[PDB]
């Protein structure tokens, strides 16, 4: 068990600090489930009694895209995918060093293919929420205004000692299970303008989402007589690597409608034009999330097509397809998977935060505003999760 | 920034330089502001421009510190200037991409102006520096065009352009169609059988050929005498050509244009006009034929030659145990009281015997 | 550099702890069943043919006997006129849609089920002459022979009737099946309820009629040798139901087995792969039964063919 000791009254300065900070998530630790396996070896309990310290006067200069404390969780997630999914051939790229004398030849092409082969079973999957706490002698500060701007400033500072419920959820082009916004759906992108940041959008409303598939590639017909030799029972009739998800129209169409009020505000009444991304990666091109084991990727154009104008105000059928072989998103390579499992597989989702580029030019005429689905790079997944913490140090005189 | 060049097609790379070794985001960007490839973690971005099929990546080199830029199917409106976006920086890059061909494929006879056609991007100033293996550096502006083009002037044809202190190397696709004769000169005597013999070099094509062999005759003004033959395949056949000369032709590709007996009014100059087409374009070879007409008109002989005849050469008529009993530079020379043996007629050309007829006298 | 992944193929299969490759060995069966059930179905239909020829027209139906006979013979046509569609389910698949196909099941069935219902009466009705000679007379009447055959097919078309529940084809697998689909809220118990109609009705309730009749009719053998035309009659229907049980009784035993593949029986997948190249032997010997009866009529019956017997020999 672990425990640490208040400070009733501090209020010193403030230095940015890299320390090392321990997980804290609420384990089981007899189940087969892997989250808990991991938690139960590298973990410890959550902090019964937690205590956030209210600031009365007190700002800061909360910068977010070059927090320190992201590139710690980023680190300590590829350490959980080497111990939950085992890859049958991990195939990764190996070069050395190959040059010539920037002023001379810049031809390297000596590079090696090596190839790990490992068991695979299929083993559960399920997030937990874990919290980030302080070791000995640092604090973690937390902004409480609605919103936040990103890197800005805010004015309603509170000291921690562990982060809110974190999940480790891997995904892409939809942000899913996590946090809400507080009262409206704000947009955070480091600049605006440049076209090459992502643009977090984080939503104020769950829109939820089931993605399931149907049991029907196993036979339940007996052609009990003549043949029943050939065509006999739970001989495989459908495809074993196809899905749907549905999503609430109704309640989607909402959401959606208060995200280009903000963009109209911030970008000086444009025409909004969402389209689909513009090629690349399948887990880029689709939406991509995990379901034990099962790699759902989604075919999500009809989500993203509709143009938009002013004066705005039931069941989507996603198709979806499970691929073995997926590329790694911890470092270059792909990894060959198992074929799936036998039964129901069920993912009573959430969505609430969204991921967005965008398609600005010169060349085009005055006005246009393409947002094409981005995301990819799992530092901005959390980075949409770790934007109101900071860790910091202050010094004892004692 | 530096620059690189196209060769209408290709690969081409552009690298960009990072010294953190990191794998941290890159960006792939134009003179427009258009993304074209982009980093995401560890995935690739195609972005949105018109080069989606053609923009690739070599992504075993984003954990060293360089990011290539391999596009393929490289076009003449693909010319811009592309910079990087590593560690808030600017690397500046350019881009430059040309073309140069001809457009007659494979019709190019001995003897047929030559054309080129150089494709070069709008806004850049390009040289023509060619190199033939004849040793002619041709220089001049952008369009080139030489009236020579031969058998010897054929081959792949090294032509590079200089600009910016940069240049890359061509080649050019020459299919010579020539003859292997400028003018054949037939010595003949009267009675001995002509032959002609004008080659090509086995080229292959669909419908293409027929021509046509004009021919002078010395004194004989009635002209429109000529042949008249049809080329298609292995294979040669004569449409319909009728007069005068009994010219029979043989039926293959060496073409024997073939005289039965040297008569004396079928001498003269020629020309022998050869069609093909696919590309349309006409050939010529000089045609000539000298006959010797030697007969005793009674005890006393007298012999003349016919044909285009030089005003240098000369003539001369022994009885072949002693030497010249006369020696002229004219076309008819006679002698008056000979004597008995093997007469011999010569006719030369500055030191050699071009052409012999024997003849005998009965006293 | 070179990097090998690189392959599009994919495998139909779920992932299990004991990968077992399952030959579907329909291929190597369909270039040997549709010559054989041809050959079956041209000496079934002239054979059974010709007992009904000679029957009707040269016995003249007499007596009980002759006329379960009768229907034996039609009982067999009925299996008879299927024989040549699943000839052609074998070589190719099934082209008849469905509607057709709640029929040609249940006559299937009809031909089976009625098929071992007639020998038990040809058994019962030779029992019953043998032993209760008194009581036979009188209940051994024409008549009474043929209201005991009526019935004998209503209830044949009640045995096959839950099988005609559902008969909806739909295309599953390569090309379209007509697999009886069956509800699947009480599925567990439909399926144990199909094994067990087949077994009793046509290997527990004959074997239990051939030694309750065949243990009575060989006491007569046990007391006097007197009348050798009683023995050689016994000797008819005695060949009929062994006959049958050669060729149908390997099937009853292998069917038991396909459904109890569990905790029952035998549980590895080899086990099964050998018992997918069992059913269906043994279904084919089942199919080549209806030709043999005539068969046994010209050798074994020395009323119909007895001057071939003395011509052959
Ligand atoms: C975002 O957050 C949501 C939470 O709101 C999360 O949804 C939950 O996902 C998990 C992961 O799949 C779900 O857990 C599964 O649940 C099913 C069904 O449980 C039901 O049980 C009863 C009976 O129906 C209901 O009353 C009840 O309400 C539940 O709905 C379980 O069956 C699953 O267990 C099986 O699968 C595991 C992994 O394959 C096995 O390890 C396990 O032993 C079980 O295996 C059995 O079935 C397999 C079927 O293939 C078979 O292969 C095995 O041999 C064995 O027979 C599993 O626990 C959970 O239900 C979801 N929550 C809800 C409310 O539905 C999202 O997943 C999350 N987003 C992401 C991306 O993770
Ligand atoms: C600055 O941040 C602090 C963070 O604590 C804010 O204090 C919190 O204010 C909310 C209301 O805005 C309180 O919620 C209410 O609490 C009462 C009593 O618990 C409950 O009955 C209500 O239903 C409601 O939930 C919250 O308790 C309070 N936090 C604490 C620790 O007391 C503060 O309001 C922020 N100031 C500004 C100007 O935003
Ligand atoms: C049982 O499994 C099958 C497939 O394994 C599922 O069938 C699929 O259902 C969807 C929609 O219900 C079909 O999409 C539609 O296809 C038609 C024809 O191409 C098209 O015109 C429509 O616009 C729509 O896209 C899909 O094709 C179909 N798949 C097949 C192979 O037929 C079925 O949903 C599963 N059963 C249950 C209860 O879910
Ligand atoms: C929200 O963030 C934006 C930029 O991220 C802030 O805009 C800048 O604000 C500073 C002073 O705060 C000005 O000097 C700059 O000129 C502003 N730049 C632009 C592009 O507007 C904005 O002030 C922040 N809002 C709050 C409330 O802090
Ligand atoms: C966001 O990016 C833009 C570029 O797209 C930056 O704007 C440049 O700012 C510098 C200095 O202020 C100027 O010299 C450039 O001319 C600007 N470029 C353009 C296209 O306007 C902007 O400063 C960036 N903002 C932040 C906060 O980093
Ligand atoms: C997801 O959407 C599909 C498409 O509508 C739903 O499939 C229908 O389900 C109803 C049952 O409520 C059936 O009556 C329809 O016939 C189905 N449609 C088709 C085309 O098959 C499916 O039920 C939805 N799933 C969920 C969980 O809402
Ligand atoms: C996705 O599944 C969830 C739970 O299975 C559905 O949520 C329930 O929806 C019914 C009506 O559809 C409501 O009466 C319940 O109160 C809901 N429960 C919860 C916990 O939300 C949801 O509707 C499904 N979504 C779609 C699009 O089918
Ligand atoms: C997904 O969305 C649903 C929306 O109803 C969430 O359900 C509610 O969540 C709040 C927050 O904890 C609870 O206080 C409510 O009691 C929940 N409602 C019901 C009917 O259970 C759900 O929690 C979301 N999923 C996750 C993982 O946050
Ligand atoms: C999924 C699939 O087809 N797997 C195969 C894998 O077995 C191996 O042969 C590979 C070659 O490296 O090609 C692929
Ligand atoms: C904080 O600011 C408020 C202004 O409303 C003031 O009243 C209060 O005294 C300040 N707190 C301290 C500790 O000075
Ligand atoms: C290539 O990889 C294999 C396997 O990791 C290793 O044994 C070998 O030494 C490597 N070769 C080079 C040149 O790096
Ligand atoms: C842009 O929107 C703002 C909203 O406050 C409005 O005041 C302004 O007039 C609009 N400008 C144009 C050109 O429509
Ligand atoms: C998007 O919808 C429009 C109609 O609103 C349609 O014309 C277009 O084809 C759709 N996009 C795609 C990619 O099909
Ligand atoms: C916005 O709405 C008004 C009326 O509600 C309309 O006149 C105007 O054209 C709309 N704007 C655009 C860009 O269509
Ligand atoms: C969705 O929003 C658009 C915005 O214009 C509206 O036209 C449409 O009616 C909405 N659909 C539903 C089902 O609310
Ligand atoms: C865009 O703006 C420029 C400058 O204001 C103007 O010259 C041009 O006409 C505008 N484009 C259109 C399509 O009106």
């Amino acid at each position: 068990d672990n425990l640490w000791v208040t400070v009733y009254y501090g209020v010193p300065v403030w230095k940015e600090a890299t320390t090392t900070l321990f997980c804290a998530s609420d384990a089981k630790a007899y189940k087969a489930e892997v989250h808990n396996v991991w938690a139960t070896h590298a973990c410890v309990p959550t902090d019964p009694n937690p205590q956030e310290i209210v600031l009365e006067n007190v700002t800061e200069n909360f910068n977010m895209w070059k927090n320190n404390m992201v590139e710690q969780m980023h680190e300590d997630i590829i350490s959980l995918w080497d111990q939950s999914l085992k890859p049958c051939v991990k195939l990764t790229p190996l070069c050395v060093t190959l040059n010539c004398i920037d002023n001379t030849s810049y031809r390297l092409t000596s590079c090696n293919t090596s190839v790990i082969t490992q068991a695979c079973p299929k083993v559960t999957f399920e997030p937990i929420p874990i919290h980030y706490c302080t070791p000995a002698g640092y604090a973690i500060l937390k902004c409480n205004g609605k919103k936040f701007n990103g890197t800005g400033p805010c004015t309603n500072v509170s000291t921690v000692q562990c982060t809110h419920g974190i999940k480790p959820v891997v995904s892409t082009q939809l942000l899913l299970n996590g946090s809400l916004a507080e009262e409206d759906i704000v947009i955070r992108s480091e600049n605006l303008t440049n076209n090459a940041k992502t643009i977090i959008v984080q939503l104020k409303d769950p829109v939820d989402i089931n993605c399931t598939r149907p049991n029907n590639n196993t036979r339940k017909s007996i052609h009990i007589g003549p043949g029943r030799a050939f065509y006999a029972t739970g001989d495989i009739i459908g495809d074993i690597r196809q899905a749907h998800c549905n999503l609430s129209r109704a309640q989607w169409n909402d959401t959606l409608s208060k995200i280009v009020t903000k963009l109209r505000e911030q970008f000086e009444n444009k025409t909004i034009k969402f389209q689909p991304p513009s090629g690349g990666d399948p887990e880029i091109v689709f939406h991509s999330f995990n379901c034990g084991g099962e790699f759902f990727y989604c075919n999500t154009t009809q989500l993203f097509n509709s143009t938009w104008t002013n004066n705005t105000e039931d069941t989507i059928t996603l198709p979806c397809r499970i691929k073995q072989i997926v590329n790694m998103w911890q470092e270059v390579g792909k990894a060959m998977y198992a074929p799936p499992i036998k039964g129901k597989i069920k993912c009573s989702s959430n969505i609430t935060g969204l991921l967005l580029t965008r398609d600005g030019g010169n060349n085009e005429m005055n006005t246009t505003e393409i947002f094409r689905p981005g995301g990819g790079d799992m530092r901005d997944n959390w980075r949409s999760e770790l934007y109101k913490y900071k860790v910091v140090r202050i010094e004892p005189l004692g | 920034k530096k620059v690189v060049l196209g060769k209408k097609g290709d690969t081409v790379e552009l690298t960009c330089t990072a010294s953190q070794k990191k794998s941290i985001q890159f960006h792939w960007k134009n003179s427009n502001q258009i993304k074209i490839l982009g980093n995401q973690g560890s995935f690739l971005t195609k972005g949105p421009s018109k080069l989606n099929d053609r923009a690739d990546s070599r992504r075993s080199l984003w954990d060293q510190g360089n990011f290539p830029l391999i596009i393929k199917n490289l076009k003449i409106e693909d010319s811009d200037t592309y910079i990087c976006e590593v560690e808030d920086q600017k690397e500046e890059v350019q881009l430059l991409v040309f073309g140069l061909t001809a457009n007659s494929d494979t019709h190019l006879l001995q003897g047929q102006s030559l054309t080129l056609t150089l494709e070069s991007p709008p806004g850049s100033s390009p040289s023509v520096q060619c190199r033939s293996p004849r040793g002619k550096n041709i220089q001049g502006g952008k369009t080139l065009s030489v009236s020579q083009l031969e058998l010897q002037d054929s081959g792949t044809w090294t032509c590079t352009v200089l600009q910016n202190q940069k240049k890359v190397e061509f080649k050019i696709d020459i299919v010579v169609l020539a003859f292997q004769k400028a003018s054949s000169i037939v010595y003949k005597k009267e009675g001995e059988q002509v032959e002609f013999s004008f080659p090509l070099a086995f080229t292959v094509e669909k419908l293409t050929g027929s021509g046509e062999l004009w021919w002078q005759a010395e004194r004989a003004s009635s002209s429109k005498s000529w042949i008249t033959f049809d080329l298609k395949n292995k294979e040669v056949s004569v449409k319909r050509v009728t007069q005068d000369p009994k010219l029979q032709m043989g039926k293959k590709l060496p073409l024997h244009l073939t005289l039965p007996q040297a008569l004396p009014q079928y001498a003269g100059s020629g020309n022998l006009t050869l069609a093909l087409e696919a590309k349309t374009g006409k050939l010529h070879q000089e045609v000539n034929l000298v006959v010797m007409r030697a007969t005793q008109l009674q005890k006393n002989l007298t012999c003349e030659v016919w044909g285009p005849t030089s005003p240098k050469l000369m003539l001369s008529l022994k009885l072949e145990n002693k030497e010249a009993k006369v020696s002229k530079r004219e076309k008819a020379v006679w002698v008056l009281n000979p004597e008995a043996g093997m007469w011999q007629c010569l006719l030369s050309d500055s030191g050699q015997v071009l052409l012999e007829s024997n003849i005998k006298v009965l006293p | 550099m070179d990097y090998q992944v690189s392959s599009p193929i994919y495998d139909i299969n779920y992932y299990t702890s004991e990968p077992c490759q399952k030959i579907n060995v329909k291929q190597i069966a369909a270039r040997l069943l549709p010559p054989l059930y041809s050959l079956v179905f041209i000496f079934g239909f002239v054979g059974n043919m010709l007992v009904i020829l000679i029957l009707i027209n040269c016995k003249r139906l007499k007596s009980m006997t002759d006329i379960y006979l009768l229907n034996l013979a039609i009982s067999d046509l009925f299996f008879l006129l299927t024989v040549p569609f699943w000839a052609h389910y074998a070589a190719a698949q099934w082209d008849f849609g469905n509607t057709m196909c709640q029929l040609l099941t249940g006559l299937y069935f009809i031909g089976f089920f009625s098929g071992i219902f007639f020998i038990i009466l040809l058994t019962i009705d030779r029992y019953l002459a043998v032993v209760h000679a008194v009581f036979a007379l009188k209940a051994r009447t024409v008549t009474f022979g043929v209201v005991t055959s009526v019935i004998t097919w209503v209830v044949a078309v009640f045995a096959s009737l839950p099988g005609i529940i559902f008969t909806r084809s739909q295309k599953e697998g390569l090309h379209y099946t007509c697999s009886s689909h069956f509800p699947y809220s009480q599925y567990q118990f439909w399926k144990n309820f199909q094994t067990l109609k087949i077994v009793i009705l046509g290997l527990v309730l004959p074997l239990l009629v051939m030694v309750i009749c065949y243990s009575g009719i060989l006491k007569t053998l046990l007391r006097c040798r007197n009348e050798k035309k009683r023995h050689r009659a016994v000797r008819l229907i005695f060949t009929i139901m062994i006959v049958y049980f050669l060729f149908w009784a390997p099937y009853n035993i292998v069917l038991l087995l396909n459904t109890f593949q569990e905790f029952f029986g035998l549980n590895n997948c080899s086990s099964s792969n050998r018992l997918d190249q069992a059913m269906q032997v043994t279904e084919t010997l089942g199919m080549t039964h209806c030709c043999i009866n005539p068969i046994i009529y010209a050798f074994v019956g020395e009323k119909f063919r007895n001057y071939l017997l003395v011509f052959f020999q």
